[PDB]
RNA sequence: UGAUGGAGGUAGAGCACUGUUUGGACUAGGGGCCCAUCGGGUUACCGAAUUCAGAUAAACUCCGAAUGCCAUUCAUUUAU
RNA sequence: GCGGUCGCCUCCUAAAAGGUAACGGAGGCGCCCAAAGGUUCCCUCAGAAUGGUUGGAAAUCAUUCGAAGAGUGUAAAGGCA
RNA sequence: UGUGGUGGCGAUAGCGAGAAGGAUACACCUGUUCCCAUGCCGAACACAGAAGUUAAGCUUCUUAGCGCCGAUUGUAGUGAAGGGUUUCCCUUUGUGAGAGUAGGACGUCGCCACGC
């Protein structure tokens, strides 16, 4: 039972989103991320394989932005009782993505590594995903 | 100086081996010792003899 | 420890009035200056007996 | 097997006569709990921190400079 | 140490009060002087006025000065037709040169 | 007494000039002395209260407040309105008189001098005093004293700087380094 | 420099979806003279003086009456499309 | 249905607060030894004293809305 | 059936009038105060920094900044400088 | 015309940074016997007086650092009408969001008294 992420938590049981829209300013801290173009659920632990599959074929590393972080608890039954009484225990912290804007960042690599790292991290997380730069502003340095 | 809830105080006159600091008020007072124009005409009890002259502050 | 009461007339003597007291804070009887219909004229009040 | 499921009744606030009116004398307007719209004209407030209409006129609401809101009520 | 300054004070003292054809006075103090004014609202207007030393009232730094005012104001209200005044208390108390305004208001036709 | 009349005779215009301001307005003055008792043993004895104010009627013709606490904290078992202190302010004549018993009576009564820690201005130009002892006065008999209990002094003036102040308690006194 | 200049109207409603279809840029100018005045553009008639005479330079506003000088300032530019939208200007003299 | 006036916090970007939060600078000063039996505590965690950017809500928000509702000696049509 | 609940008050579900369910999501009640009521005057808080014997970071002081970060007998909303 | 008292108008009136002043007035300032007052203290509070000073307050002038007031299109929503996937997305019509700036902005209107 390998935990991530936490909160501090000041109310067990949540309601149950809805996801329609998604939005809030791409990169910044980096030179090359992802996006999302779906909308699901991420839970704690896509984010421990998405570390893992990011920094092995970083060697030594570089900067790695993790951007988006669990903040709403699951609630489940068990297998086998009725409906009925009041939510099961809270199991799991999961958080909601929707509609490109990015889940990671990286620098300090090139290019062709950095989309290794990219392709090798999307394919344990369930939305379709792209490869997004700095593009133009009044200056990117 | 509200009333009947205060001590005394009168020109207590003072007095030392020397230099005679003969200016201020005090609370123990009593005996007629030199009741001065040139200072208050009242007791000048306070006559306890540490100058305040010669510690190496002063000279 | 608290007591519904009720007070009376200590001249025309009828109970008069209502109200409560705390029963370890004041031990005793109260007086307290209340209208009363009978005279038409302001009355001391005490507790009843 | 819960601990919850109790709760008090509904209690009726909201603004009882619109603007434009003619009111009647000592009809509530607004009932409230904690003052939100303070009395201008001819408006007293009860025990619960409602309003009423001392002169049978016509309510119209105003604002007090920034913050918060007036009712007063005008004759003919 | 900030001297806290003094008509602030007074001047939150009338607020205070004034937020609690029947017209205001006005009572004020100085070092040296004690004004008056007699104010409608939402006219604006001051109907009638007495100075503090400046026309016929001095002959004696007291409060004396004050008790001649409070009748020149009277005096001059009464040409005016007004006997329903509300008095200001200012932002002070009722000891000094304040009382010396109002009896002398009350007793020369001004109605309380 | 002395110093209004040594004040305006030598203490003023000197600061006058060693400053050269406009007027004798910007003259720094001395307003208060500020008189603690700090007890803090009236959760052991209230009869703690008994010695300080006798002490302090001895020193000023006054009796002093009883201050409350404003907590209620049990690492130093306190409820709120639990009394701690005194205090005692000076005016007037009592000013000048108290601080010449200070300078020219009681203060050489401190063995061992050390002068006064120059870095007591509060910042902005207001001594301060923690005094250990009390019987430094000949107002203050033996056998009433039986602790080792002390004043708080803060000499509460109007300057801005610290040696303006500086340049004021020295010519009042003042036994510094 | 100069750059092809077509004034608008005042109320788009609806009609907008066939201009983000058809690649076109409905350009804010507020700035010294003009308050609002929203300017067709095509897509492609930007990046060729971003990337050509620089990312924030002089690029002129005009119909051949004042000259204009304008400095581009934000735009929103939404997921999964990388195009094109939000386009303020600011016109400021020399 | 048209016109006019108003009551009120739903759709969220939003470092106004309440909790949850990821990077950078910085230090007020401290991490078993300080380095030492007066000068650099040091590599490093550095919050609150600070602050540069970024996240986010159902019981977090100075402020909206789509005429929904209540009102008008108002207007047009109809028949309640 | 065994467990839980049965009257009242706050908050969210509640769809920007009012109104509305679930063995939905969080807390309280079955009193207290002879002043904690009425009136008439007067007063402005929490923290932080600098100094000050015992004094401890934090007993009581003094100065500056401080729109409220406090208080309001009792739970939560709405209010009150 | 300058000063003082006294009001309406959402801080566009404010906060900050700076210069000048004393004719009247205001204020600082000298005390406390008198009415009065300090849970100690003429510090305030109440009353006596006018030697002195524009240093502070006050009052006029200058400033866009902080705060405030902000328009048009530019876009999440969304009244209606509709279409395929239907967890959701899109096209006509009817209205729009603050966010982000262009800009405004170091006050306006009223009454009396004194002084020139
Ligand atoms: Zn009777």
């Amino acid at each position: 039972m390998l935990v991530p992420k936490r909160v501090k938590h000041r109310r067990e049981f949540r309601g149950k989103m809805r996801g329609e829209a998604k939005g809030g300013k791409e990169v910044a801290f980096g030179e090359w991320g992802l996006q999302a173009t779906e909308s699901h659920w991420i839970t704690n632990r896509q984010i421990e394989a998405a570390r893992i599959a990011m920094t092995r074929y970083m060697k030594r590393g570089g900067k790695v932005w993790i951007k988006i972080f669990p903040h709403k608890s699951y609630t489940s039954k068990a297998i086998g009782v009725r409906m009925g009484k009041g939510k099961g225990a809270p199991e799991g912290w999961v958080s909601p993505v929707k509609r490109g804007k990015i889940m990671f960042e990286i620098a300090g690599v090139p290019e062709e590594v950095a989309r290794e790292a990219l392709r090798l991290a999307s394919h344990k997380l369930p939305v379709k995903t792209k490869i997004v730069k700095r593009e133009e502003m009044g200056g990117e340095s | 100086m509200k009333q009947d809830i205060h001590p005394n105080y009168q020109p207590v006159v003072f007095m030392d081996s020397t230099t005679g600091f003969k200016f201020l008020s005090g609370s123990t007072k009593g005996s007629s010792e030199t009741v001065e124009w040139e200072d208050g005409n009242t007791y000048p009890l306070l006559r306890v003899e540490v100058t305040s002259d010669s510690h190496p502050f002063y000279t | 420890m608290r007591v519904n009461i009720t007070l009376e007339c200590t001249s025309c003597k009828e109970r008069n009035y209502l109200t409560n007291k705390n029963k370890r804070n004041n031990p005793d009887r109260l007086e307290k200056q209340k209208y009363c219909p009978r005279e038409r004229k302001v009355t001391l009040h005490r507790e009843t007996k | 097997s819960t601990s919850n499921g109790r709760d008090s009744e509904s209690k009726r606030l909201g603004a009882k006569s619109a603007d434009g009116q003619t009111v009647t004398g000592g009809s509530i307007l607004y009932r409230q709990r904690g003052t939100k719209i303070y009395p201008g004209v001819n408006v007293g407030i009860g025990g619960d921190d409602t309003l009423f209409a001392k002169v049978d006129g016509v309510v119209r609401f105003e604002r007090k400079g920034r913050d918060k809101k007036q009712v007063s009520v005008y004759p003919v | 140490i900030t001297k806290p300054d003094k008509n602030k004070t007074r001047q939150k003292r009338h607020r205070r009060v004034r937020n609690k054809e029947c017209p205001r006075l006005n009572i004020f103090r100085s070092n040296k002087n004690i004004y008056a004014q007699v104010i409608d609202d939402v006219a604006g207007v001051t109907l009638a006025s007495a100075s503090a030393l400046d026309k016929e009232i001095s002959g004696g730094t007291k409060t004396e000065t004050a008790a001649a005012v409070g009748k020149l104001v009277a005096e001059r209200a009464a040409e005016k037709g007004i006997k329903k005044v509300v008095f200001d208390r200012g932002g002070y108390l009722y000891h000094g040169r304040v009382q010396a305004l109002a009896e002398a208001a009350r007793e020369n036709g001004l109605e309380f | 007494n002395r110093l209004k009349e040594k004040y305006i005779k030598e203490v003023t215009p000197s600061l006058v000039e060693k400053f050269n301001y406009s007027s004798v307005m910007q003259t720094p003055k001395v307003d208060k002395i500020v008189i603690n008792m700090g007890v803090g043993d009236a959760v052991s004895n209230a009869k703690n209260l008994d010695k300080a104010v006798e002490e302090l009627a001895l020193i000023t013709g006054q009796k002093p407040l009883i201050t409350k606490a404003k907590k209620s904290i049990a690492g130093f078992r306190l409820r709120e309105g639990m009394p701690i202190g005194a205090k005692v302010t000076l005016r007037g004549e009592r000013m000048y008189e108290f601080l010449d018993k200070l300078v020219t009576v009681s203060l050489p009564r401190v063995r061992d001098f050390h002068g006064v820690s120059k870095k007591a201005f509060d910042g902005r130009g207001n001594y301060t005093l923690g005094i250990k002892e009390q019987l430094i006065f000949p107002e203050v008999d033996y056998d009433l004293v039986d602790k080792v209990r002390g004043m708080d002094i803060v000499i509460v003036t109007t300057a801005n700087t610290d040696e303006e102040s500086r340049e004021l308690l020295a010519q009042l006194g003042m036994p510094f380094q | 420099v100069q750059l092809e200049v077509k004034e608008r109207a005042i109320r788009p409603r609806s009609l907008r979806n066939q201009l983000r279809h058809e690649g076109k840029v409905p350009a804010i100018v507020y700035g010294y003279q003009i308050e609002s005045t929203p300017i067709y553009f095509e897509e492609k008639d930007l990046s060729k003086i971003l990337r050509e005479h620089g990312a924030n330079t002089v690029i002129k506003m005009t119909v051949d009456g004042k000259n204009i000088n304008t400095l581009m300032s934000k735009a929103q530019l939404d997921t999964f499309t990388g195009q094109m939208l939000h386009v303020e200007f600011l016109s400021v003299n020399m």
